[PDB]
RNA sequence: UUUGGUUGAUUCCGUCAACGGACGAGAUCCAAGCUGCCCAGUAGGUGCCGGGAUUGUCCACACAGGACAGCAUCCUUCUUUAGGCCCCUUCUCUGCGGGAUUCCUUGCUUUUCGCGCAAGGUGAGAUUUUGGGCAACAGCAGGUCUGUGAUGCUCCUCAAUGUUCUGGGCGACACGCGCACUACAAUGUCAGUGAGAACAAGAGUCGACGCUCCCGCUUGAUCAAAAGAGCGGGGAAACCACGGAAUCACGUAGACCCACUUGGGACCGAGUAUUGCAAUUAUUGGUCGCGCAACGAGGAAUGUCUCGUAGGCGCAGCUCAUCAAACUGUGCCGAUUACGUCCCUG
C-alpha cells in the first residue's frame, strides 16, 4: 500500500484509457504494481414531476449520473513515482495520489 | 496426509449459500454454525433434510459439510442451502470417483425436483411511478 | 435595526433562494444542489444528469 | 439406502387409489415429505394439475386479507388436521382427503346463455371441490370456540361420507337440483 | 409472434446470393460466417439473419426459390 | 436411548444445544444460587417504551440476564447499542402505521452490571463487553449438562 | 354462553368419569361437553395426561390433541 | 381539524 | 385445579364499584375508575396477592389490604411519576384519584378554565374540540 | 395505403395502375436472470503452527417428554476483538465480451407453395426473454403570465398593488363529496426466546482559536422513559457494519375463551424533556389516568389486477431547525382463477 493512486470520472472510456496507459508508464520502469481494482459503480438519482404547473396526469422523470472509480497500488520511491504520474490526464478525469 | 475438498454455491432470491464438502472421520452437517437437526422450523428442516434423504445417507458416509448463508429472509435461505448441498455431493463425486457413480445420483435428483440443481431465476419486479406496486394502479374517482 | 431583522436571522424556507433564478418555491436540496425543479429540468444535461430509464 | 418419502414422516402414499375414474388423471399422488414446494405451477394452462393433492388443500387455506401468504401457518394447520381425521376414521388421512375431493363438486351446472344446463369438466370439478371445503370451514370457525384445525377435519370427513351435513355436499345438491329444473 | 421484418429478410437474401458456398444447414457455422461479413451494430439482428439464411438453404436443397437467383 | 452418544463426538458446546432450553436452565441456576443482584427498578419498568405492558414472567430479570450472556458469548465486543437491536418489537401507535422500536438501553446497562459483579463478563478496552474464561466455562458446562439430560 | 370459570364437583368427577371414553379429546370440545372455559379445559386435560388416563397425540404451543389411552 |  | 369453595361471589363490591366475580384480579380491578391496567399489576404486586387468583377467593382482609394500598400509593414505594395528579395546579400536591373522584376533579378543571375565560375554557363550553383538531 | 391468410404491429407472403421513397412499429438505450478475461492491505476463503473452553466401561433418558441424519472408517467438536505464518479466487466488486436463433422433432395450416401457428426437446432462460425509457403526422382557444434578469398591450407607482417590520389568517363548523390510515378479533390479543434484507444517506462553497453533518463505546445509575456529558470514527466498498427490520418461528408443557371482552383506540385530565428568536389555536417525543365513542364484516353503486404477480409486512430517501396516515424507491412472505370472448364499456 506504499503509494495509492485513485482515479474517478464521469466517462468509462476515459477512465479506462488513463488506467491502461498509466500501467505502461509503470511497465516501462519495472515498478511493483498491484493490479487495478474496480470499485463499485455509484449512480445518483433524482425524480421530478415533468409539468411546470401541476396539471394533468402525474408523470415523473428519473435522471441518473454514474461515477466510476479505480484503484492502483504502486511500491516505488517517491522521486520515481512522480515521474510515472507526470503523464497527461484526459479531460474530466481526476487523479488523487495518497500515501498511508 | 491428503486433503479432499470441493466448494459449491446456490441462490434462491438474493440469498447465496456457500457449501464446503471435505473428507472427515465422521459425517457432520452444520448450517451457519448451528448443526442440522437443530433448526427450529421443522418444515424447513425437512426441506434441507431431503437433499440427503433422496439418495440415502450411505453416500454421505464420511463427508463434512459446512454451509454459510447470507441475505434474503428465512424461507429463501433454506432453499439455497439445500441446493448448495445437492450440488456439493455431485461435485465431490465428480472427482475422487468414477463417472458411472456420478449421473446415477443426478437422475434421482432431477427426478424429484429440478430446482435441487438448477437455480430459480425469479426476482422482484421494480416499482413504477403512478403505481402502488409493480402492477396495481391508483384508484379512479369519476 | 428594523429594516431586515427577520431576514438577517437566516432560518426557514424564506432564506434559501434558487441558485439560478432566486426563487424560493420547490427547491432541490439533495447533494447540495439548491436549484428549483423547473430550472433543474432545463439545465440537467449540463449538470451531468442523463435519463436512461 | 433410499426409502419412499412419507408425508410428515408418519403417513405413507402407498396403496392409494381414486374410485372416480373421471378424476383419476387430475389428482396427483406423488410422494412428498412436506406440503411446501415453491414451484412455478401457473406458467402453462394445465400445469396446475401436477401439484400434489395435499399441497392444493394447503394453498386454499390461506385466503382472507389476514392470512394472505402465510404458507408456514397453513402447513401447521393442515398437519394438525390429519390426526383428527385419522382418529375419527381409523383410515389413512390422505385416502379420506382423496375421497372427499372426488364427491364434493357438482357434475352438472347451469349458465346464462334464460339459463341452460351444461356439463362440468374434470379440472373444474377438483378445483371447486377444494374451494368449497376451505370456504365452509373458514366460515364455521369465525366467532366460534371450535378453532379451525378441528373445524376443517369434521367437514372433510362429512363430505367423504357424503352426508348432507356439510357445506360442500349441501351446495352441490342445490346446484344440481336447480340445473335440472332449469332445463 | 415471430415474424422477421423486411430488414432481416433482405439482408439474408443478399448474404445467400454472394456467399452461397461456405454455407450449410448448421445454424452455428452460418452464424460465424455472417458475423464475419457483416458490420451491423445489433447482435440481435445478426442472430436472426443467420436464422433466416439457414431456412433459405434448407428450401434451396429441395427446390428453387424465386428470390435467390443463383 | 436418546442420550446414547454416537461414535466420537465427545462433549458439547453452547452453539450445539437447543437455545431455549439452555436459557431456561441458566436462569434457574442464577435464581437458585442467589448472588445475582436485582435492582428495585425490576418491578415497575417495561422492557422498552415500544412495549405496552410490564413482563408477565416473575423470573423475567433472571431470564433476560442469561440471554444477554448468550449474546455476548456469540458476538464478543458488543455494546448497549447492539443489544438494544437484538431485543426489538413493533409499537402500536393507534390509528397510525406501526413502527419498530429498540429496547431501552438503561435496562441493558443494569443487566451488564449484574453479570460483571458475577465476574462472568469483562469489558474490552475502547469497545463493548466480552466474556471471560469463567463465563465461557459456565456456558459450556450447562450445555453439556443438557445433552446428558 | 354461561361457561363456568372454576372447576366444581359435578364437572370435577365428570372429568375422569366420561371424558377418557371419548375417541377424540380437544380443549374446544371438552369446553362444550362440560360448560367450562377453554382455559380451564386445557388445564384439566393436562391433569389427565399426567395421571395416565389419556394419551397426547399431537402437541404444539397453540393446539393439542388427546385420545383415549386404551 | 374537525370533520363531521 | 382447586374446587370451587361455594363462597365464590359475583360482583365483588369494592371502592363503590361492582367488580366481576370472574376475570383475573388485575383485570377485575381495571373496572374501578382511575386504576386501569399497568396499575392493577403494581397494586397486586405490592399487596402480596397472586395475579392468578381470579377473584374467586378474595377474603375481606385481602380486599382491605388492596383498598389501603390504592388509598396511599406512595406509602408502598410507588414512584411519583407513576401517578394521576403529579402536582395539582390548585392544591400543589401529589396524589392518585380514583373511584368517582376523578370526574369531580374533571368538572373542577372545566369551571376553573371558564372563570379564567381562557381559550380552552370557551371551547369546552361550546362543545368543540380543545386540541388542534 | 384495397381485398385473401398471418402478426401486438400498414409485421410479412401473395395479388395488383402503380413505381420508387421518407417517418412511426422493429432495431438502438438502461436494469435484471446464466457465463469469459482482468482483480484485492476498502471483498472473501483453505492447511498447519500457538493460545482458550467442554469431554462418557456400565449407570442414569425432564415433573408427562416424542418423531426425524452422522456411528468398513486415520485422529471429537467451537472461538481467537495470545496471533504468527503458508497457499488461493467458487462466493463479492466490473470495463469490455459470449449466450436466444422458432434452433431441433411432431402435428396443423388459402388446391398446392409461401408467411407462420400449437405441443414437446435442448437449455440459466423458449417466445417482442422479463421490466422500463424513447415514440410520428394532425389537433384542444386543455394547464401555466404563482419558476426565471421569458414576454406584448394595460393598471399601481412616495401619505404605493413597490419594500420592510409587528400581530392575525390560510387550520374557522350545521353540513355534503373524493382519496388514505385504523378496526370490527381465536387463521386472535398480550409477555418472552430464535434466525434473519436490500435500495440508500452523512460536515463549508456565512458565522464561532475549533467547529456546524451522520454515527459508535462508556458514564449518567446506591435506581423509569425521555437526556445532559465525556471519549472516538467516517469525505464514505475501510465508520455506523458480522447493516441482529417487520411479517415469521418456538414440545414457551406462558396468560385470556366468544364477550363490545385483555378486541378498537376516538375523546379528554395532570407532570416532564427537546427543536426553535418565538410552541396559546395543544410543533414534537415520552409517563400515569379516561376506554359507559362508534364499530359484530357494511344497500344501490363501484376501483385495480394474470407470476416472485394480487394481498400482507416493514425500511430508506424526499419535504425537513422540529413534525409522514403522502409520494419516490427497496427488499421480505407469497397464493386462487383464466390461457377465453365480443354480452356490457370503448
Ligand atoms: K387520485
Ligand atoms: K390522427
Ligand atoms: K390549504
Ligand atoms: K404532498
Ligand atoms: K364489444
Ligand atoms: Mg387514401
Ligand atoms: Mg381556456
Ligand atoms: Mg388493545
Ligand atoms: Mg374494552
Ligand atoms: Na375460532
Ligand atoms: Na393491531
Ligand atoms: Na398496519
Ligand atoms: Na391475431
Ligand atoms: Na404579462
Amino acid at each position: 500500500q506504499r503509494v495509492l493512486v485513485k482515479m474517478t470520472s464521469r466517462n468509462a472510456k476515459a477512465v479506462e484509457r488513463v488506467v491502461a496507459e498509466l500501467l505502461e508508464h509503470a511497465r516501462t520502469e519495472k515498478v511493483e504494481v498491484r493490479g487495478p481494482v474496480r470499485l463499485p459503480t455509484r449512480r445518483l438519482r433524482i425524480t421530478t414531476r415533468k409539468t411546470p404547473c401541476g396539471n394533468g396526469t402525474n408523470t415523473w422523470d428519473t435522471f441518473e449520473m454514474k461515477i466510476y472509480k479505480r484503484l492502483v497500488d504502486l511500491r516505488a520511491s517517491t522521486e520515481l513515482v512522480k515521474k510515472i504520474t507526470s503523464f497527461q490526464i484526459e479531460a474530466g478525469v481526476d487523479v488523487s495520489i495518497t500515501i498511508p | 496426509h491428503t486433503l479432499k475438498q470441493v466448494q459449491t454455491f446456490g441462490k434462491k432470491k438474493t440469498a447465496i449459500a456457500v457449501a464446503t464438502v471435505t473428507k472427515a472421520p465422521q459425517c457432520n452437517i452444520r448450517i451457519n454454525g448451528v448443526p442440522i437437526s437443530q433448526i427450529l422450523p421443522e418444515t424447513l428442516r425437512a426441506k434441507i433434510m431431503e437433499a440427503v434423504k433422496v439418495v440415502g445417507a450411505r453416500y454421505f458416509s464420511r463427508l463434512r459439510v459446512d454451509v454459510r448463508v447470507r441475505g434474503s429472509g428465512q424461507v429463501a435461505q433454506a432453499y439455497a442451502v439445500r441446493q448448495a448441498i445437492a450440488k456439493g455431493i455431485i461435485a465431490y463425486y465428480q472427482k475422487y470417483h468414477n463417472e458411472i457413480e456420478k449421473a446415477a445420483l443426478k437422475d434421482k435428483y432431477l427426478e424429484y425436483d429440478k430446482f435441487l440443481l438448477i437455480a430459480d431465476p425469479r426476482r422482484c419486479e421494480p416499482k413504477k411511478w403512478g403505481r402502488h406496486s409493480a402492477r396495481t394502479r391508483f384508484t379512479k374517482s369519476y | 435595526h428594523q429594516w431586515r431583522s427577520r431576514q438577517k436571522i437566516g432560518m426557514g424556507k424564506g432564506s434559501r433562494h434558487c441558485v439560478i433564478c432566486s426563487n424560493q418555491k420547490a427547491l432541490i436540496r439533495k447533494y447540495e444542489l439548491n436549484v428549483c425543479r423547473q430550472c433543474f429540468r432545463e439545465n440537467a444535461e449540463n449538470i451531468g444528469f442523463v435519463k436512461l430509464r | 439406502s433410499a426409502k419412499a418419502p412419507k408425508l410428515f414422516n408418519k403417513w405413507s402414499y402407498e396403496n392409494l387409489q381414486t374410485t372416480e375414474i373421471a378424476l383419476n388423471d387430475y389428482i396427483t399422488r406423488t410422494p412428498t415429505y412436506v406440503p411446501h414446494s415453491a414451484g412455478r405451477w401457473q406458467k402453462k394452462r394445465f400445469r396446475k394439475a401436477r401439484i400434489p393433492i395435499v399441497e392444493r388443500l394447503t394453498n386454499g387455506l390461506m385466503f382472507k386479507g389476514r392470512g394472505n401468504g402465510k404458507k408456514l401457518q397453513a402447513v401447521r394447520l393442515v398437519r394438525h388436521t390429519l390426526e383428527i381425521i385419522h382418529l375419527l376414521t381409523d383410515q389413512n388421512p390422505i385416502q379420506v382427503v382423496i375421497d372427499a375431493v372426488s364427491k364434493g363438486a357438482p357434475r352438472e351446472d347451469s349458465t346464462r346463455v334464460r339459463r341452460q344446463a351444461v356439463d362440468v369438466s374434470p379440472m373444474r370439478r377438483v378445483n371447486e371441490a377444494i374451494y368449497l371445503m376451505c370456504k365452509g370451514a373458514r366460515e364455521a370457525a369465525f366467532r366460534n370456540l371450535k378453532t379451525l384445525p378441528e373445524c376443517l377435519a369434521d367437514e372433510i370427513v362429512n363430505a367423504s361420507k357424503g352426508s348432507s351435513n356439510s357445506y360442500a355436499i349441501k351446495k352441490k345438491d342445490e346446484v344440481e337440483r336447480v340445473a335440472k329444473a332449469n332445463r | 409472434g415471430k415474424i422477421r421484418t423486411k430488414t432481416v429478410k433482405r439482408a439474408s437474401k443478399q448474404i445467400v446470393e454472394k456467399y452461397f458456398s461456405k454455407l450449410n444447414k448448421d445454424f452455428y457455422q452460418n452464424k460465424r460466417i455472417v458475423m464475419d461479413v457483416t458490420i451491423a451494430r445489433s447482435k440481435k439482428l445478426k442472430n436472426k439473419i443467420a436464422g433466416y439464411a439457414t431456412h433459405i438453404m434448407k428450401r434451396l436443397a429441395r427446390g428453387p426459390v424465386r428470390g435467390i437467383s443463383l | 436411548s436418546k442420550i446414547r452418544r454416537i461414535g466420537k463426538k465427545k462433549g458439547a458446546t453452547l452453539r450445539d444445544v437447543h437455545p431455549w432450553r439452555w436459557v431456561k436452565i441458566c436462569s434457574q441456576h442464577f435464581k437458585q444460587e442467589g448472588k445475582m443482584m436485582v435492582p428495585n427498578c425490576a418491578e415497575i419498568v417495561k422492557t422498552s417504551h415500544g412495549r405496552e405492558r410490564a413482563p408477565q414472567n416473575p423470573d423475567w430479570y433472571y431470564i433476560r440476564c442469561a440471554a444477554v450472556l448468550r449474546a455476548v458469548y456469540l458476538r464478543p465486543g458488543v455494546g448497549y447499542g447492539g443489544l438494544s437491536k437484538r431485543f426489538s418489537s413493533k409499537k402500536n401507535r393507534g390509528s397510525r402505521p406501526e413502527i419498530t422500536t429498540r429496547a431501552s438501553k438503561g435496562l441493558l446497562h443494569w443487566c451488564c452490571k449484574s453479570l460483571t459483579k458475577l465476574e462472568l463478563l469483562e469489558k474490552c478496552k475502547g469497545a463493548g463487553h466480552r466474556v471471560t474464561k469463567l463465563g465461557r466455562k459456565v456456558a459450556d458446562t450447562i450445555a453439556f449438562k443438557i445433552a446428558l439430560r | 354462553l354461561q361457561n363456568a370459570v372454576m372447576f366444581d364437583k359435578e364437572t370435577m368427577d365428570k372429568l375422569m368419569k366420561e371424558v377418557p371414553k371419548y375417541k377424540v379429546i380437544t380443549p374446544s370440545i371438552i369446553s362444550d361437553r362440560l360448560k367450562i372455559s377453554v382455559a380451564l379445559a386445557g388445564k384439566g386435560l393436562q391433569h389427565l395426561c399426567r395421571q395416565g388416563l389419556i394419551r397426547l397425540v399431537s402437541c404444539s404451543s397453540k393446539f393439542r390433541v388427546y385420545t383415549r389411552a386404551a | 381539524h374537525t370533520c363531521t | 385445579l382447586t374446587l370451587q369453595s361455594e363462597s365464590f361471589q359475583h360482583i365483588v363490591r369494592l371502592l363503590n364499584t361492582n367488580v366481576e366475580g370472574k376475570r383475573k384480579v388485575p383485570f377485575a380491578l381495571r373496572m374501578v375508575k382511575g386504576i386501569g391496567i399497568r396499575f392493577a399489576y403494581m397494586v397486586c404486586k405490592k399487596a402480596g396477592v397472586d395475579v392468578e387468583r381470579r377473584a374467586g377467593t378474595l377474603s375481606p382482609e385481602e380486599l382491605e389490604k388492596i383498598s389501603e394500598v390504592i388509598a396511599d400509593p406512595a406509602k408502598f414505594k410507588i414512584p411519583e411519576w407513576f401517578l394521576n395528579r403529579q402536582r395539582d395546579p390548585k392544591t400543589g400536591k401529589t396524589e392518585h384519584l380514583t373511584s368517582s373522584m376523578v370526574d369531580t376533579r374533571l368538572r373542577e378543571d372545566l369551571e376553573r378554565l371558564r372563570k379564567i375565560r381562557a381559550h380552552r375554557g370557551v371551547r369546552h363550553a361550546y362543545g368543540l374540540r380543545v386540541r388542534g383538531q
